[PDB]
């Protein structure tokens, strides 16, 4: 398509070195495969899907900007919804019909120009909804059981004790956390709000 | 000398260099044509009435 | 205008294939044939596969959440892939789970270290 | 060595590894510790003894149906809560969720005998 | 987990992290502990008792 454009005489000449085209596509196919693989290695680490908990009092710790918003058509957290709105993609969806490119000629749409010359963009295996589900499972896991869900079975723990362990882990004795629990929870909640802004 | 020419140098440092390939030369030639004794009909083609 | 790919069970098993038309909506379709078994997805119009409402693990990926496999009187089927096992926990502010026993597990990790060394004489 | 990087040297807690040779590469056998059977216990952040607040030194306060014990975090082995298993910081009016229990004192019986 | 690698999971002492989805990538929210007000004290390596 790119080289000959349906010209028969060109196509017949192109065949003189057709092993070249096959090689170019082996290389591009290998790239496409890796892109789906990369996505799974980063997100699909835990195949146990934990559900987002009802929001309970976690000890003053507010996770509403990181957990999924159930009221939306796409259950993205408030932060995720912002991240998705800010990055702009070349087009919407992977279906472009012949009749759309034939009708909208005056439009000079770059996507149609690419397709008519043999350049095709393929869809991801994991959809944005699927990625959001992996993210939600990891957050649900962390809040409910800390790091234990990574190590093996998940073992439930009160959120504030999870934090106590995390403080001992940095060299600060846990009595500091409990004595200052309200302060720590408030600073945490404030910091998350600042990030979305 | 092959190494020196490849590297464009009259000095070669320590190490292993690949140096072309082992080659041999032909020693004689063979010509094999069918044993045809007739001359082509040049007269008939070019001297026709 | 393009957009064609073929989903194949091995040919040492069967010669049934499904064909995906990436730029066809199917809802005179710029397809080679129909023959029913027409399923529309975000990745294109898939012709020659039965849609199944059960989720399974992915075998041959198609795209946009859809995978296919050859299953029983065997035919090509398509489905939305599973993302993992459903699991659960019960967050509570006054209880903890503590291990009482353990197991020893040994796993294997495989990594390449080197590739073939070559030399080429251009003449 | 013994790596503490999560899932770096296999899933679970890493104990040790053994390499094996392979053509064009290396294969690692990673030995890890994995928690198995587990039980659900009631818990608390602190113990209130004589009005002072006691925290575990190396463990968690765990309760069965009638009694409080202190256990190591990764293995259920109950110990009596004593003054040698805890440290004291502050008092019972600060920690949210402070249960009251006896913090056994190993010296008093010797002073009494 | 809870990494001890310096500045790997954000500046300060790492406590925990939360991933967020993004198109073509991942965004991490890293929660760290940072020392704040401080005081100057006299010090010594050891105490001499008896
Ligand atoms: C977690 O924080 C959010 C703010 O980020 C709280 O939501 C707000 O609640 C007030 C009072 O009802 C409303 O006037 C605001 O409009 C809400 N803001 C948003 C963005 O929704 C939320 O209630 C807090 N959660 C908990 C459990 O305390
Ligand atoms: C330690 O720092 C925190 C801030 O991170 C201080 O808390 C603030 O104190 C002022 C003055 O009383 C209040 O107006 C603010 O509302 C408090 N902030 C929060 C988030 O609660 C705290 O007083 C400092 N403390 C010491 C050395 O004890
Ligand atoms: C909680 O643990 C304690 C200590 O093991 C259990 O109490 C003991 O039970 C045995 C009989 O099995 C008696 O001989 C001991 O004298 C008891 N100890 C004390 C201090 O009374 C207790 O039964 C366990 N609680 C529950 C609900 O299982
Ligand atoms: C054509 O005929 C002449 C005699 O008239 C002769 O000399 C000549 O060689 C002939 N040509 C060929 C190609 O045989
Ligand atoms: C196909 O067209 C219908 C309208 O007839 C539309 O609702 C649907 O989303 C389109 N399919 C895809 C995969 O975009
Ligand atoms: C847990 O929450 C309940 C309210 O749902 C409350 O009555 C109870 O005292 C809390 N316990 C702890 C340890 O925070």
């Amino acid at each position: 398509m790119y080289i000959c454009g349906d010209s028969t005489e060109c196509s017949n000449l192109l065949l003189q070195y057709g092993s070249f085209c096959t090689q170019l596509n082996r290389a591009l196919t290998g790239i496409a495969v890796e892109q789906d693989k990369n996505t799974q290695e980063v997100f699909a680490q835990v195949k146990q899907i934990y559900k987002t908990p009802p929001i309970k009092d976690f000890g003053g710790f507010n996770f509403s900007q990181i957990l999924p918003d159930p009221s939306k058509p796409s259950k993205r957290s408030p932060i995720e919804d912002l991240l998705f709105n800010k990055v702009t993609l070349a087009d919407a969806g992977f279906i472009k019909q012949y009749g759309d490119c034939l009708g909208d000629i005056a439009a000079r749409d770059l996507i149609c120009a690419q397709k008519f010359n043999g350049l095709t963009v393929l869809p991801p295996l994991l959809t944005d909804e699927m990625i959001a589900q992996y993210t939600s499972a990891l957050l649900a896991g962390t809040i409910c059981s800390g790091w234990t869900f990574g190590a093996g079975p998940a073992l439930q723990i009160p959120f504030p004790m999870q934090m106590a362990y995390r403080f001992n882990g940095i060299g600060v004795t846990q009595n500091v956390l409990y004595e200052n629990q309200k302060l720590i929870a408030n600073q945490f909640n404030s910091a998350i709000g600042k990030i979305q802004d | 000398s092959e190494t020196k020419c490849t590297l464009k140098s009259f000095t070669v440092e320590k190490g292993i260099y690949q140096t072309s390939n082992f080659r041999v030369q032909p020693t004689e030639s063979i010509v094999r044509f069918p044993n045809i004794t007739n001359l082509c009909p040049f007269g008939e083609v070019f001297n026709a009435t | 205008f393009g957009g064609v790919s073929v989903i194949t069970p091995g040919t040492n098993t069967s010669n049934q294939v499904a064909v995906l038309y990436q730029d066809v909506n199917c809802t005179t379709w710029r397809v080679y044939s129909t023959g029913s078994n027409v399923f529309q997805t975000r990745a294109g119009c898939l012709i020659g596969a039965e849609h199944v409402n059960n989720s399974y693990e992915c075998d041959i990926p198609i795209g946009a959440g859809i995978c296919a496999s050859y299953q029983t009187s065997q035919s090509i089927i398509a489905y939305t892939m599973s993302l993992g096992a459903e699991n659960s926990c019960a967050y509570s502010n006054n209880s903890i789970a503590i291990p009482t026993n353990f197991t020893i597990s040994v796993t294997t990790e495989i990594l390449p270290v080197s590739m073939t060394k070559t030399s080429v004489d251009c003449t | 060595g013994q790596s503490k990087r999560v899932d770096f040297c296999g899933k679970g807690y890493h104990l040790m590894s053994f390499p094996q040779s392979a053509p064009h590469g290396v294969v690692f056998l990673h030995v890890t510790y994995v928690p198995a059977q587990e039980k659900n216990f009631t818990t608390a952040p602190a113990i209130c003894h004589d009005g002072k607040a006691h925290f575990p030194r190396e463990g968690v306060f765990v309760s069965n149906g009638t009694h409080w014990f202190v256990t190591q975090r990764n293995f259920y082995e109950p110990q009596i809560i004593t003054t040698d298993n805890t440290f004291v910081s502050g008092n019972c009016d600060v920690v949210i969720g402070i249960v009251n229990n006896t913090v056994y004192d190993p010296l008093q019986p010797e002073l009494d005998s």
